[PDB]
RNA sequence: AUGGAGAGUUUGAUCCUGGCUCAGGAUGAACGCUGGCGGCGUGCCUAAUACAUGCAAGUCGAGCGAACGGACGAGAAGCUUGCUUCUCUGAUGUUAGCGGCGGACGGGUGAGUAACACGUGGAUAACCUACCUAUAAGACUGGGAUAACUUCGGGAAACCGGAGCUAAUACCGGAUAAUAUUUUGAACCGCAUGGUUCAAAAGUGAAAGACGGUCUUGCUGUCACUUAUAGAUGGAUCCGCGCUGCAUUAGCUAGUUGGUAAGGUAACGGCUUACCAAGGCAACGAUGCAUAGCCGACCUGAGAGGGUGAUCGGCCACACUGGAACUGAGACACGGUCCAGACUCCUACGGGAGGCAGCAGUAGGGAAUCUUCCGCAAUGGGCGAAAGCCUGACGGAGCAACGCCGCGUGAGUGAUGAAGGUCUUCGGAUCGUAAAACUCUGUUAUUAGGGAAGAACAUAUGUGUAAGUAACUGUGCACAUCUUGACGGUACCUAAUCAGAAAGCCACGGCUAACUACGUGCCAGCAGCCGCGGUAAUACGUAGGUGGCAAGCGUUAUCCGGAAUUAUUGGGCGUAAAGCGCGCGUAGGCGGUUUUUUAAGUCUGAUGUGAAAGCCCACGGCUCAACCGUGGAGGGUCAUUGGAAACUGGA
């Protein structure tokens, strides 16, 4: 094992894990936001701007494309 | 700008919903002998409101992939 | 990153450079973008250098960046001065 | 015009038909005998078998904290004023650690793959792109952690676990900002989907500092940073055409073919999932089976063609076998992670480590294929502002006649035809100008001196000049100066000495260049084919002579040729092999005369492209050649576009 490889390998876990908590958080305001759209809330345009907000921070930190960011915000405003 | 390849052939058959089948006829030369022998290419365009029926000469034109098979879209019916 | 460097030729003991517009990930003798001229270090006692000025400022321009020998070659030629007159006053 | 040879063999003899065999070229070759040198190449084709050992991926202190060392040089005199500690200041530096980038490149192999894999030509109004370059706008305001480090605890180790503290160009909240996203009005445009540009609202998305200059209560240079836009590079998808054997493989397919909706991806799409229909492929060969990386090219042939896919370059695929994702611009990742399996090694038995199809090397297999070398000096790559570090890529040595090319092993006079071998009609003939002797030369070899190019540089230092600044440093550029070579004191040149060290291999019946003697006696043996050998063998073995080559010469294996012996070029079927026993007929093939028209075939231009290297032509450089470089020429069944209308095709 070469020593820039295990540094590579720590670095790894220690971004995966920032990273999957960021997408869970994501993931569960876009399902939130997205129910609220479906069955109309009061909260409804609080929670759209939060996804919208978590999708496009996600989309700048690399977790997803920002295609998949653009796809996300379009369906999820032409909900609301 | 760029244009796409047309093709102009007889249709064989539109039993599939808005796709018809189109038979583009060539002539392909032996590489030895050099004599001409025919040679028939089926080709699966996008038929949007079946106006295209069994028999008629039609043109088609490529387009981006619009099904498993289909990558043509019907432009006009020359002859019926 | 697009660069202007040295491809190697000729044979063993007699090396013979091509001036050649290539990826920095691309072997050298290797996939190139597009040649531009020829460096013989071994010719007469004295390198003969031959070089396309369009090409080399059309490629410097959009991006290219030469090696250390290539931005040799190219002052000795004076398409660096021009590149960098045309850039000062673009 | 640049280009094309045949011969033996069936018969008592003949002509024909017909196979068989030989003369040629080639090789990543092997073997036998032999063996001087130099240049340029080439060298595990078998087991994608298993691998000991060493090395093949790091870098950045000008992002960050901490630690080692602790200069210059602080204090008492042990009276040792030259050695002393801690109470300081503390420089050039170095490093375990966090962080950035790199590690997806470079390199190996050809297992799999019959496929849009590859080649060629297009398309994406269905696409992604870090580092690089340019432009525009910014880089504001706050915060909580955690490595490192200290301490305890658990483990053989790998490494963990608890507690305490500490940074950032690490992470996070907030403000401002879009061509990004939604909505309503537009205008123009294209090839269905649609594309372009202009307005007005809503939601929402960033960032960082480092090292320096200055007139230092504030501006600024370089690098770094964020967003938007372009460019460049790299990657992705789709399509036309081309690209292999078998029918003693004829049916295949059910996410299969299409549609609607949803999800999903950079992206279109049955890519996936629900529902509706029964479609879709196939004798123009589907499906199945066998084999195979593809190509530039390479060998051969007069060509048409046939065969091949080493080295070198492009593309694809794979990294012990199979599956999967994470990190990341980029991987489902050769020297990264997880799981399963097979296999090695360590263990304290609880658990751990690993993968040469990287460079050497080992075992094994094989007819057979290299040394566990020197160096980053040249080119290239990674990081960095840079000096610089890493680089088995690469540049070079070692080994091998393995190939090609070049030069040797002496040159002149020498009849006196010496001696000796062989044959002989016993006259002589031949080895033979061969030898000897004389004269010369030093390729080469030996010794001694001189000794390149490959070296551009980068950096550093002075001078200027362009942008911007109030100015300055800096930035780029131009010109200058010192310094950098493993090969290697190698090539090469100069001077001296000696023909002295340096010739072997096959063949001699015809093909096919070269014949005599002796021995043997259908034995021993030879042989590519016809055949040769049973007592006077140009065919066996030896000898002399001769022929062909020469550091090589033969044998074997394989491909093309000769083979018109699968015949398009370019053959045939009464008797040599070959007309179905004969009809009726489907597909396909082909088709009478004239006129008008079309322009698919046909013909003729233009444009793009057919990488580089290679074949060919010319030129130039190594003393020549091989070799190297440059410029031409050619290579498409290629694509768009304009012309012609006799012929084939359509009307
Ligand atoms: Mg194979
Ligand atoms: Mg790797
Ligand atoms: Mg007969
Ligand atoms: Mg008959």
């Amino acid at each position: 094992n070469i020593k820039s490889a295990i540094k590579r390998v720590k670095t790894t876990e220690k971004a995966e894990a920032r990273n999957i908590s960021q997408k869970s958080a994501m993931r569960t305001a876009v399902k939130n936001a997205k129910t609220a759209v479906s069955n109309n809330a009061d909260n409804k345009n609080e929670l759209v701007s939060l996804a919208v907000k978590l999708v496009d921070k996600a989309a700048q930190s690399n977790l997803i494309h920002s295609n998949k960011a653009d796809r996300i915000k379009s369906q999820l405003m032409t909900a609301n | 700008r760029n244009d796409r390849k047309v093709y102009v052939g007889k249709v064989v058959s539109d039993k599939m919903d808005k796709t018809i089948t189109v038979l583009v006829e060539t002539y392909k030369t032996h590489k030895l002998y050099g004599k001409r022998v025919k040679y028939s290419k089926k080709y699966k365009t996008h038929d949007e409101n079946n106006s295209a029926k069994l028999g008629d000469i039609v043109k088609i034109q490529e387009t981006r992939p619009l099904s498993a098979t289909k990558r043509f879209r019907l432009v006009e019916i020359v002859e019926e | 990153a697009v660069k202007i460097r040295l491809t190697r030729l000729g044979s063993k003991r007699n090396p013979f450079y091509r001036i050649v517009v290539a990826d920095a990930r691309s072997p050298r003798d290797g996939r190139i973008i597009e040649q531009i001229g020829t460096y013989n270090p071994t010719s007469a006692n004295a390198p003969e250098i031959k070089v396309d000025e369009a090409l080399a400022l059309k490629w410097l321009n959009d991006g290219a960046k030469p090696t250390d020998t290539v931005h040799n070659i190219l002052s000795k030629e004076g398409i660096m001065k021009k590149f960098d007159e045309q850039k000062k006053a673009k």
